[PDB]
């Protein structure tokens, strides 16, 4: 995958930047920034999500490389994926972090993001509300005020996406 | 007891539109995230999050061959986040 | 036959969160509203559509009293939109 | 309402801001430019929206200023909203035009915004899902390639918003 190797920032180029609008960020060697990663590749009955080790390599990297740790899970239902969304939330080390990262990537349709053991028939699905729901300020104090990057690889639907036209 | 906004200080940066496919070539990996990738790698230095995300979606504007649109969804970012990569 | 986006371009600027209330004054009007204008009127002219939304998202910041959360929704902008008043 | 004066960018503001990722806006004298306000302030069954004059007379002005011609239709059912959504977007003058906004102030509830027949018993609801696909590049092909901004003035629940601390 990526080396995520990112352009640094210089001493002048943050100065040009800092004013009241931008978010603060900690120091840097008492923080304790926390991503996490969920890929699903594998699945019970979509065809094997081929070339998700490199997004997960270039993910890790970059996100490493813009300090933060980052925690990779794989291959799981919509009901872990709720677990694991809810014990990243709870982590104590938001408390002494300036932001997140929480990046997705499955297959997707329109209703959400899928779990391993999706199928048209029994559909296991995470809905995009439920992150939202599950990173809020009640039941995620500790990033309150706090940037949330959430990112999603995913399908929102089986559409080429398109309109043709002639002229 | 005080009050504290719901919801706030989210982005969401998704692959594709509604009701649309995301491309993921088998070997190179999925587009969208190779392109964020390289977006993030350039301009974390210059630009906020917003700014390189509009900046993803620009190189996405040509619907040739496997076609997508990114999108950016639910904004709550009151302020500029910067990654200050380096610092 | 060419084939385009079918969607590109948009932004959807909401009063109010998901789930969540939006404020008018009955003699003063909607909160968002007046504070959109107010935003508008002073930055149109420095500043792009998104970083004037930025803008009245923040003024919104301190939920003090009847609090809300305006947001930025389905951003398909790829380029920066400045409204040039006067031009 | 507001006067909606409008603050001018000056010649060398608008140089320092002019370079390839910014949308093109076309000639003063030939440009078409439409703004559409949809406004319901009288309902069947939900209490009157008092203050709504002054919503639509401060955009009107906004808009108008920043050089829309401002179209401004009242008290309207969903389905009075989705015909006027798709004349607004098959208007000729958009071919001509280099962007549009549409502003929507009405009560609203999580599955989008309220008609004025809107009632628990009987919904009169207008999916904001729709809007996008009237204004689409199927639906609305003269604005392709250029900025459409929807303004939304509504509820989106009855929830209050927030959640309570004590430290």
């Amino acid at each position: 995958g990526s080396e995520g190797n990112v352009k640094l920032c210089s001493l002048e180029e943050a100065q040009r930047i800092w004013s009241a609008e931008i978010y603060p960020i900690m120091d840097k060697s008492s923080r304790t920034r926390l991503a996490l990663i969920i890929c699903n590749e594998e699945f019970d009955s979509i065809p094997r999500r081929t070339g998700a080790e490199v997004d997960i390599t270039g993910m890790t990297m970059l996100l490493q490389n813009l300090g933060y740790s980052v925690d990779v899970k794989k291959n799981l239902t919509a009901s872990d994926m709720t677990t694991e969304l809810e014990a990243f939330a709870h982590r104590p080390e938001h408390k002494t972090s300036d932001s997140t990262f929480l990046v997705f990537m499955s297959h997707g349709i329109r209703e959400g993001i899928c779990g391993k053991k999706h199928s048209e028939q029994v559909p296991d699905i995470l809905q995009l509300n439920a992150i939202f729901n599950m990173l809020n300020t009640k039941n995620c104090p500790s990033l309150k005020d706090k940037p949330k990057v959430i990112i999603i690889q995913a399908c929102k639907g089986d559409s080429p996406g398109v309109v043709w036209f002639k002229d | 007891i005080k009050k504290a906004h719901i919801e706030k200080d989210f982005i969401a940066f998704c692959s594709s539109t509604p009701d649309n496919v995301s491309w993921r070539h088998p070997t190179m990996g999925s587009v969208f995230i190779g392109r964020l990738i390289e977006h993030m790698q350039e301009y974390a230095c210059s630009c906020d999050v917003e700014e390189i995300f509009r900046k993803v979606r620009f190189s996405f504007e040509q619907p040739d061959g496997r076609a997508q649109m990114p999108t950016t969804d639910r904004v709550t970012l009151t302020r500029c986040f910067y990654l200050f990569p380096g610092h």
